[PDB]
């Protein structure tokens, strides 16, 4: 837990962290697919002006 | 005889040099894609050398 107790907050402040460990997983494999399939499209949108 | 096959020869081979030229071209402008393909990295060397040969 990261406010103190009983006071003011505002929109958007963190209050607690869960221990993610999953989620952070599942982020690191949709990335890893990310890094792939986008330069795989900036590569075809190279070659698809020459029409090769 | 001899002199209308000759001619004939030369007239045929003419229009046969003028498609082997378009054969070349053709085959310029693959290995010109093939180069493109292969300096942005989406095909291997193999397919550059396959079409050079």
């Amino acid at each position: 837990r990261l406010f103190k107790e009983g006071s003011d907050v505002k929109a958007g402040q963190q209050l607690y962290q869960i221990d993610p460990a999953t989620y952070e997983a599942d982020y690191q494999s949709a990335q890893a697919n990310l890094a792939s399939t986008q330069e795989q499209a900036q590569r075809y949108k190279l070659l698809v002006a020459d029409q090769a | 005889a001899s002199v209308a096959t000759a001619y004939l020869t030369l007239k045929a081979d003419q229009a046969q040099l003028q498609l082997t030229k378009d054969t070349l071209g053709t085959y310029q402008k693959s290995f010109d894609l093939t180069q493109r393909s292969y300096d942005v990295g989406v095909a291997s060397a193999l397919d550059l050398r396959q079409a050079q040969t």
